[PDB]
């Protein structure tokens, strides 16, 4: 038992402790709704078979059309990180991060300033795009991708005349390799999981959070409470949730741990820099 | 590797 009760006050004195010296981030799309990207858990005129063939790659590869109509209606006016996103940033610049594991495709952990070495990209990128030809793989960049996108010609490779698509794992993709040669060295020796944004619900995403030592405290920031927590039960020792949206929740934890100001000024000329690009 | 389920 490392923490002195089940709360966020509990959790937020264990970080302050010598004890906690490695975070392991789990987030999901919770963390990047309030940056205008919604939760993706007009397409109508496609009769798709069910509305989750969208997002799966067997579907995807011949049928394109439907995932890039629905790329053209989401897609965000400027990419902006949350304080959730900052707030990652803090646990990086204070020495605290051991890895940010992220299901999102959106960048926008990079654009917070998490490096190539913090982050596994569970389900890849939007950023760079491929040729699906193995024998070819030729590359493009978002800006080719975003006038595809905007102009509603389907990607199609300049040499080979295959379906290029961006760098997400579509459902029924592989994961990168990345993700399981870190998965086997990070779980190993981990102070503390902090899940943000996510009802763990995709796999092999989900089983993450099992891989932990016993004893490792895991604080859940989501809207709602398929990881294996126990929060409620008398059996309950380590987990806590904290439930309401991922911004508010970081600004608590936040203040409990005497960063609020750093926090907000953080995000302030970060967002400031941003917008006067 | 093991692939991306469940949605
Ligand atoms: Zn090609």
């Amino acid at each position: 038992r490392l923490l002195d009760e089940l709360t966020l006050e509990g959790v937020a004195r264990y970080m302050q402790s010598e004890r906690c010296r490695r975070v392991i981030c789990l987030v999901g799309a919770g963390i990047s709704t309030s940056a205008g990207i919604p939760d993706f858990r007009n397409l109508e005129k496609y009769h798709l078979p069910y509305p989750e063939a969208i997002f799966e790659i067997s579907y995807f590869k011949k049928h394109p059309e439907p995932f890039f109509a629905l790329a053209k209606e989401l897609y965000p006016g400027q990419f902006k990180p949350t304080i959730c996103h900052y707030f990652m940033r803090l646990l990086k610049d204070k020495g605290l991060l051991l890895r940010c594991y992220t299901q999102n495709i959106d960048t926008l952990e990079r654009i917070a300033g998490l490096e190539q070495e913090d982050l596994v990209e569970a389900h890849g990128t939007f950023y760079t795009s491929h040729c699906v030809s193995a024998s070819c793989r030729h590359e493009y960049p978002l800006s080719w991708m975003k006038e595809k996108i905007f102009s509603e010609v389907t990607p199609k490779c300049e040499d080979c005349q295959s379906l290029v698509k961006p760098d997400i794992v579509f459902f029924g993709e592989s994961l990168p390799a990345r993700f399981f040669s870190c998965m086997q060295s990070d779980f190993l020796k981990v102070d503390l999981l902090l899940v943000m944004g996510t009802s763990l619900q995709v796999q092999p995403f989900a089983s993450l959070i099992s891989k932990a030592p016993l004893s490792t405290p895991r604080l859940l920031i989501n809207k709602e409470k398929g990881g294996g927590m126990d929060f409620d039960s008398k059996k309950a020792y380590r987990d806590v949730a904290w439930l309401g949206e991922c911004d508010q929740g970081c600004l608590a934890l936040a203040e409990l741990l005497g960063w609020k100001k750093e926090l907000e000024d953080l995000v302030r000329r970060e967002h400031a820099s941003i917008d006067a690009q | 590797l093991p692939k991306k389920t469940g949605g």
